RNA sequence: ACGGGAUAAGUGCUGAAAGCAUCUAAGCAUGAAGCCCCCCUCAAGAUGAGAUUUCCCAACUCGGUUAUAAGAUCCCUCAA
RNA sequence: GGGCCAUCGCUCAACGGAUAAAAGCUACCCCGGGGAUAACAGGCUUAUCUCCCCCAAGAGUUCACAUCGACGGGGAGGUUUGGCACCUCGAUGUCGGCUCAUCGCAUCCUGGGGCUGUAGUCGGUCCCAAGGGUUGGGCUGUUCGCCCAUUAAAGCGGUACGCGAGCUGGGUUCAGAACGUCGUGAGACAGUUCGGUCCCUAUCCGUCGUGGGCGUAGGAAAUUUGAGAGGAGCUGUCCU
RNA sequence: GAACAUGGGUGAUAAGGUCCGUGUUCGAAAGGGAAACAGCCCAGACCACCAGCUAAGGUCCCAAAAUAUAUGUUAAGUGGAAAAGGAUGUGGCGUUGCCACAACUAGAGUCGAGUGACACUGCGCCGAAAAUGUACCGGGGCUAAACAUAUUACCGAAGCUGUGGAUUGUCCUUGGACAAUGGUAGGAGAGCGUUCUAAGGGCGUUGAAGCAUGAUCGUAAGGACAUGUGGAGCGCUUAGAAGUGAGAAUGCCGGUGUGAGUAGCGAAAGACGGGUGAGAAUCCCGUCCACCGAUUGACUAAGGUUUCCAGAGGAAGGCU
RNA sequence: AGGGUAGCGGAGAAAUUCCAAUCGAACCUGGAGAUAGCUGGUUCUCUCCGAAAUAGCUUUAGGGCUAGCCUCAAGUGAUG
RNA sequence: UGACCGAUAGUGAACCAGUACCGUGAGGGAAAGGUGAAAAGCACCCCGGAAGGGGAGUGAAAUAGAACCUGAAACCGUGUGCUUACAAGUAGUCAGAGCCCGUUAAUGGGUGAUGGCGUGCCUUUUGUAGAAUGAACCGGCGAGUUACGAUUUGAUGCAAGGUUAAGCAGUAAAUGUGGAGCCGUAGCGAAAGCGAGUCUGAAUAGGGCGUUUAGUAUUUGGUCGUAGACCCGAAACCAG
């Protein structure tokens, strides 16, 4: 129930290979000079 | 340190040979093939590069063995499972898939290194049918020391 | 290494390393194994003549 | 619970050491819930990367950078 | 009175004699140490233990070789009671039962047999055979063991006497009590009987599922060959 | 103290058992062979080399060297694991005797060609059953690549030789030598560096000490010199005095890791509208809904000691 | 709520039970750097030589003392 | 005044010290120094609610901006040369292609496709890769010392002699002066005693220890004695 040995800087950086965030949809507004969320609306993004 | 020629890439040339196992005794025809595959018959042989040529058999269904080893000498195999001992094939496995018989025998006299595994991929054995490598112009070795 | 190279360049003239060496010492010849192999890889003609000298010395 | 291919203890045949006689020295047909095959599921990362039918095809100049095409996704309404 | 010289007396027999004045219990025990040294398991050994043979004496009115087996002798096994002290005392921590397994053959059931003191059903000893099976209860804690009723049968073992970072805590085995024998007494004997805290968030290998990346000499979609690997395998009754 | 080989006691001509005696090795010994294996076999490492000859053991492939020669022995994979026994196994050693003995039969006659007890053997055969997986040739494999002899050839160690160098102790009385140089507990000898003092001579804002980097020098501990950073002291030669040298004590103190974006975030039921603001699921007002209900109600005492009221906030604070 | 009993002392319908999370004798400071035949630790480099695990006595048996084996320097100086 | 310390040192305390804090009480008891020569401590403009930046300015220096002299390791990041998705690994070392470099200039340096060989370090042991002990990592600190005696060795001075103690007038000068004393020059015996000899005792006889004379004062090294005596660590005992 307790780590027998300590992890290195190579085995610790290998586990953080999938630990990341994905990019958003960024549905560019038709004509308003803003940015609306995918299938959403904003006070600046007209479309 | 001094003067000792060391063979490397783009300096060595490999050829193609064709041996026939019509009246051979497996083991005796296997040790003579391993040496050619390792390239221990050249004056420029180095133990850190892949030196040698390819060998091709055309009669793996004519191999014979003296003694009562045709009924004995069973081949075992495991599958990493509780009681996975596989010994279906014995000494009479020269009638069903005899290409593996010679393949294993010649692969059991080579080094188990990273270069010894790629040196065993230069051998093509055929039950009795002719080889389709006619565009390689293979030389007929046949005669063995 | 040298021994293995000299043994492969001595079987081409229907001879054996053990025999070749035995006859090479009976003809009174002082040569290193590193030099013999160096000659076999280079001027083959020279090596060919050497074999004949150690072949009639048996 | 079936149907094959071999076989083990037994059983005889051919036929002996050693002239007559043993199933062994060569061969032989038999021969078991055992062993291969047949039934069912997963299987080319089988780096030995297999096969079959259909669809797609470029300007630069081949440093390859720019790129689009078949297709794939991001996003949204859902459940066998 | 000391000293040299010559005698004398204890008792130091644990006999090179600690001060010639020296008994016990700790189940409430405490600190310093040791696998230099015991209890459990592993390893060596096999007296005892369980098998297999050898000679056959005796048992069958015949037939020492159906069967039984006198002494004595030769082996195998490591599953009993022991012997030795080689790993562990800056901890290898627990007997049964529950849950889940896997391997063996010295075969309980099924199967294939020669031979019977086998007519038949039946059954006795031997040979081959390890694929799958191998029940629910009553009685003390029982690893034992007897009994009840079934079943084709209710075999013998190995795997830290399998398995507690998977469970129970009845049995042992701690502080409280009662009886019995023993001791002047404090107590001991384990002889019985009643009550008594079972800790841990899984880093690495292993196993059961399920994805991302790249590889296969153009890229993509769908249907596929099968070198390999796993699963399966039991058995009863009636009409005939 | 330990194993191995011998000579005994003790125990069961049991033990990797136990106690003495005589040797060798390990202990304190690296190197080669026995597949891996402190004690078994061969042999004792001062240092350099891409030189040569040998020891035990070996020469088909893995893996250096004979698929060598001559002669026999062996059909089991014996080689490559046990015994009393058992027998129409056998190559060699001696018999014994019919000129019948294989098909004759008493529980008598032929035909055509080997028969057996016994004795010493050499190699085989049966006796031979265990629990994860072939499972003691090390593996592939071998009828010689097995066994018993003979002679050869070659391979094989840090052993010996060749060539250059270091230290000793000798020697001879200036460099050729002569020999020698594994090492634990220990004994003896010669050195390197750190802080301070004394004397002499030095360096330094034209940049000292420290710190960072480098392909440099000495037989080791070590020592110079450039270049960048730094901004005020510090070397060298001879001698003297010591708080004189760090990798381990479940050592003392400080700083930062791993486990990991993991465990946890400890009493009532909330929902929307409006407001405030750089920012609101969490602050302010409003409406509905719910909980405590002999109490999470109201008031005395003990105890704590400004936590009480208003206005302004930058964080720290409050498990968001 | 206000008082009284203190460490070999006190209290105890008696359990080695309690006396500030402390009890087969509580807490604090001092003698005190108590004693430890026991375990652990002990810091730079090279050169030459190189052991023992035995005997005797011991309130002795994992301790000590003399001899046996090592080293250094003097002597005698061939007895090995 | 000092061959004393220089911020983990020296007082527990160089600064907010017997103070934060801890206990009912007796009592226990820390951490923490440094901008520059002079505040000349960033006027002004730009982004932000602010914090903080980017220019500018002050200065010899702003990587001297109050996290303020120098700024080392552990640890955390960004860019970039060579290399990596069929592989079994005390991670090194010997040999060795290819692709990039260019020094303290030398038979140079970085990276590593493949091949051979190879079970960490300290302690304790007959023997440890050990599944026996210890340590997460890095830095700082952390264990044969001094005073007075005894014996032996090297060095120097004088030599049948050698040398002073406490004192007293002096740079706390450690050179003069200071002859109480100490060792040696003669031993033997229990002593009286005799003496190159003496005791032995009935004995001069035989024997024991002596005689053939080199020592002494200070300093250096080795070991020992009395002090805690190489360093850390107990259960417990007594006093108030």
């Amino acid at each position: 129930a307790v780590p027998k040995r300590r992890t290195s800087k190579t085995r610790k950086n290998k586990r953080r290979t999938h630990f990341k965030i994905s990019v958003p949809g960024m549905t560019e507004c038709p004509n308003c000079g803003e940015y609306k969320l995918s299938h959403r609306v904003c006070k600046n993004c007209g479309s | 340190m001094r003067q000792t020629f060391m063979a490397n890439e783009s300096n060595i040339e490999r050829k193609w040979y064709v041996i026939d196992a019509e009246g051979q005794t497996l083991g005796r025809l296997s040790s003579e093939v391993a040496s050619i595959l390792r390239g221990k018959n050249k004056v420029t042989y180095t133990p850190h590069v892949d030196t040698g040529d390819y060998v091709i058999v055309i009669n793996a269904s004519k191999i014979e063995f003296t003694g009562n080893k045709e009924t004995d000498k069973v081949y075992y195999r495991h599958s990493n499972h509780p009681g996975g001992i596989k010994s279906i094939t014995a000494g009479e496995l020269r009638r069903t898939n005899p290409e593996r018989l010679i393949e294993n025998s010649i692969k059991g006299m080579l080094p188990s290194t990273r270069l010894g595994e790629k040196q065993g991929k230069k051998l093509f054995v055929y039950g009795g049918a002719e080889h389709p490598h006619a565009a390689q112009q293979p030389e007929n070795y046949e005669l063995r020391g | 290494l040298w021994i293995t190279r000299i043994n492969a360049a001595a079987r081409q003239h229907e001879m054996s390393y053990s025999r070749l060496m035995n006859g090479l010492k009976k003809a009174g010849i002082d040569i290193n194994r590193k030099m013999l192999s160096e000659i076999a890889i280079s001027d083959e003609k020279a090596f060919a003549q050497l074999v004949t000298k150690a072949k009639d010395a048996l």
